[PDB]
């Protein structure tokens, strides 16, 4: 359940919060993937 | 040595099943229990079938050597030459088997003490002789004993 | 005292010398066919962990209390504080492991004796020793309790000096 | 849900425009691991093993074998829930304030919900970054009026049981004296078996200006990097500059086996369900975030303070 | 088998979580070749050829042709088997100790078999790494109570018939004296026709600090690498730092024709079929490993020892 | 025969040990392949 | 008979019956003992009581 997925449709506020946390986690993973030092 | 490996040219006739076990190569004990405690330790010299004492000192871990008296630690019942290790039955465990006797004076019903060389000599007491001393070869005497501790 | 002994704000910092812990496994070298017995111990008199204990038959149960070498039944190797149960290796069995000592300066190979508190001390104190105890390592202090690696193998025939 | 909650729909649409936190640059990817908690404490157990004796030679028959022991250690971590409130325009009132290519009352500083949420989230994320680096919560440049926090809630700068070095105010401008303290602090570091790991350096702008000065044709920065490389098995050494610090130098390894970050998975800003409504066009909303989750071993962070007086 | 032996099942599932030994960084991929032997000795035969005289010119008729001879050399390597025992919970008892987010008795220091095996394996691998580098087995920081080992069982540091250099305790802090000894040792090195190969350098952490010092805008490390590049046909030179060494420097080539590692294919930790069980919830297990298998040619390793007293 | 294969089903303990030895060998080969000095 | 050895089935049944009697005694009385005198009681944990104690 991620907001990045267009097909995702939350049912209630609780699922909405879960989607937000998953979205933040994936962005952090993507950030480290794209990071160069 | 426990097993002197020498090549022969003829086979030795071995058919009789009696008087075949009293030999210097027969390691272990005559009667052994599954719950007998065994410890392998590094050794010096050749303490096979003798009383062993634990000697403590590049620093190395403690080893064992032939000995007895107040320093008696256990009995060496088997040896491995390649690994230079010796299997030892601790003195807190009873043992029944053939051990090295100092001379032929030891007879049945004789109480025996481990001397400074790990050999059994007549009279604290450690073992009770079961049979008479038998000369395996040269000055090597083997006696069957029932080790029970120290008095 | 106790063995486990607590929340920490931060974690505590090679493989060498990591066994110097009060709650370490007592047997340096274990072996199947080692007999281990369970007994009760006094929860307010003396903590018997890693000490020589004696059997005291009370009016309700047989307890184990810290004792001297003269009347020693065995060595207490572990304690379950939830049930206040002490686990004892009888003196008839060999032992090689870490025990509580009161002398912070003991060398390797020295002869040792257990005192009235079930504590390893030097055998030169004067009491005639009745057990074969030898120091396998120098005594080390955990900051404070002093421990030492010892080998115990049976009783001594004639009491020494 | 999106058919009924306009605000939830607006957040989901504009969640991607929020920039990533800069604190992610201070940790390796493996050092961060989320946990499921909002407020309270959580206990972490670390297990270890040790050798009790020399290994036992297997020859012939033997029953006495050397043993391997185990140990455990427990660390407690505290988590705190914090909240903010902001005002915005009601959804049905946006049509009456849609001006030429911009929405909102310039005179009254009112914004639509979507823009208000994005700006508010950015400010909060900056605050979270300040706490992780410093361990304190403050909205002043002085760093005072700090909000009181629970124990077991520390940043990289105030983590206890670490190597703290202090430079006297008389040598505030002597790079040789400052570097001397760094070398002493570096020696006292205890990385154990994990010394082969990249290292991170965090400095304040004043310190960075001093570093680029020539070494008294080499620079103090190059000397510092070589010195750190001597202990981390010649691995990568990263240098970062932050304006949140003041005359402080932070050095710590980027290893998950020594320093671990365990934030709550709700740490970043999250909208609240409650929305305040009345007869006017102005509404109110709430944003939630959670602080805490830094874990580190003893004597693995070097904190150098250059006293100014 | 997995339907009957839970422990075999557990080992297979968690065998991948044990990190690789760090000793692999000290050898080239071609230098390691496993053998099939648990305990004993193995004889390795190396063949060679030589030219008896100048070649024969083929012209007109001739029967007397120059000959090419052959030679052989036999090397014996000893392998030792060692074992360890550890206690763990029983499979049928784990359900009663499965706490929240962890399993095991914190009070009793008991772990499930899977976690126990992983921790036990890690410690054994650390011991194996120490032996290969040093050649000695000990569990104390002082390096005493060493387990006596068989002959023909050498590590890199204690291999005989190599170049050994000693630095006097009075010169323990003079890098120029230390580098002078290194050059003398490098001169005595004899690589013959195999000099074109990468070289490996291992130093203790104390020496690593000294290496980054300015040369007496050049560093002692830079001078060392250039000196080694002179003799190895300017191949790659690697520098490694190990906490297992103390005041020692090891330099040796990574050429499989000079130094070869022939460990047993059972050298790394391997579970044993025997599991001790009783009426209680505590069980015992055994882990096996094999030591030995290092072979090197004469005068191909430089061992520098800096005396402290 | 290695523990990496999902289709590998050991029959007895000896096969299990051989699989572990192979698994250790394959990891060593993989380690050197990914190693970049 | 001469050595007091039974098949496992009968041995288990008798032993279980004996233990069940002991469990019944503990629930009603709160103490565990094998003596008619009631002494030599096994020490129990706190917050472990019977109907009588």
């Amino acid at each position: 359940a991620s907001l990045l997925d267009s097909n995702f449709v939350p049912i209630n506020f609780t699922e909405f919060v879960q989607a937000i946390s998953n979205t933040y986690k994936q962005r952090r993973i993507q950030f480290y993937e794209n990071l160069k030092r | 040595m426990k097993n002197p490996q020498h090549d022969a040219s003829l086979l030795s006739n071995s058919n009789e099943f009696r008087d075949k076990n009293v030999e210097f190569f027969a390691s272990g004990g005559t009667r052994t229990s599954k719950f007998d405690k065994l410890e392998n330790h590094p050794f010096l010299g050749y303490p096979y079938k003798r009383g062993v004492k634990r000697v403590i000192q590049s620093h190395y871990e403690p080893h064992v050597e032939a000995g007895g008296g107040e320093d008696l630690y256990g009995i060496c019942i088997d040896i491995d030459e390649f690994s230079k290790t010796a299997t030892i039955v601790p003195i807190t465990n009873n043992f029944e088997g053939y051990l090295v006797a100092k001379d032929s004076t030891v007879k049945v019903k004789d109480k025996l003490i481990f001397n400074k060389d790990g050999a059994l000599e007549k009279v604290t007491i450690n073992a009770t002789a079961l049979t008479d001393a038998k000369q395996i070869s040269n000055e090597v005497y083997l006696v069957k004993v029932a080790v029970f501790g120290n008095k | 005292y106790s063995k486990s002994m607590i929340e920490n704000k931060v974690f505590s910092s090679c493989f060498k010398s990591k066994n110097e812990r009060v709650d370490a496994y007592s047997f340096a070298c274990s072996s199947y066919t080692d007999k281990i017995e369970e007994y009760l111990y006094d929860p307010a008199n003396s903590f018997p962990y890693k000490r020589g204990v004696k059997l005291v038959p009370k009016e309700n149960s047989i307890y184990v209390e810290v004792g001297a070498d003269t009347d020693m039944y065995g060595i207490c190797v572990d304690v379950c504080e939830f049930s206040c149960t002490a686990y004892v290796l009888p003196i008839t069995n060999n032992f090689e492991g870490y025990l509580v000592t009161r002398n912070p300066s003991i060398k390797i190979g020295e002869i040792l004796d257990i005192n009235n508190n079930g504590v390893i001390i030097k055998a030169g104190g004067g009491p005639p020793t009745a057990i074969n105890i030898y120091a396998l390592s120098d005594s080390f202090t955990i900051n404070s309790i002093n421990l030492i690696k010892v080998a115990i193998f049976g009783n001594r025939g004639l009491e020494k000096t | 849900l999106f058919d009924e909650n306009y605000y939830a729909k607006a957040v989901a649409n504009i969640i991607g425009e929020v920039k990533d936190p800069i604190m992610y640059k201070w940790f390796s990817p493996d050092q961060i691991e989320d946990v499921d908690l909002q407020m309270g404490y959580q206990k972490t157990v670390k297990w270890d093993a040790f050798l009790n004796a020399n290994p036992t030679t297997i020859a012939n028959e033997v029953n006495t074998i050397s043993t391997i022991g185990f140990s455990s250690e427990v660390v407690r971590l505290n988590y705190l829930k914090l909240q903010y409130k902001f005002r915005h325009l009601k959804q049905t009132s946006e049509k009456f304030y849609t001006s030429d290519s911009y929405i909102g009352d310039i005179n009254n500083n009112l914004l639509p919900f979507a823009q208000a949420y994005k700006l508010a989230s950015s400010e909060i994320i900056k605050l979270i970054n300040h706490f992780v680096l410093t361990g304190t919560v403050s909205i002043q440049k002085d760093g005072k009026n700090q909000k009181r926090l629970l124990p077991n809630m520390y940043g990289l700068l105030n983590m206890p049981e670490q190597i703290k070095e202090e430079v006297a105010s008389g040598d505030k401008d002597k790079m040789d004296k400052i570097f001397e303290k760094i070398e002493a602090g570096l020696s006292k570091l205890e990385l154990g078996d994990e010394f082969s790991t990249p290292m991170m350096v965090i400095v304040d702008p004043a310190t960075s200006l001093k570093l680029v000065k020539p070494y008294a044709c080499e620079k103090w920065e190059d000397v510092l990097i070589q010195t750190i490389k001597a202990i981390n098995n010649r691995e990568d050494v990263y240098i970062e500059t932050s304006n949140l610090l003041k005359h402080k130098i932070l050095i710590y390894p980027l290893n998950s086996e020594l320093i671990k970050f365990k934030p709550s998975k709700y740490m970043l800003p999250t909208p609240n369900e409650q929305v305040d409504k009345d007869s006017t066009d102005v509404a109110h909303s709430y944003i939630d975030f959670v602080l805490g989750g830094l874990l580190a071993t003893r004597k693995t962070i070097l904190q150098v303070n250059i006293k100014q007086s």
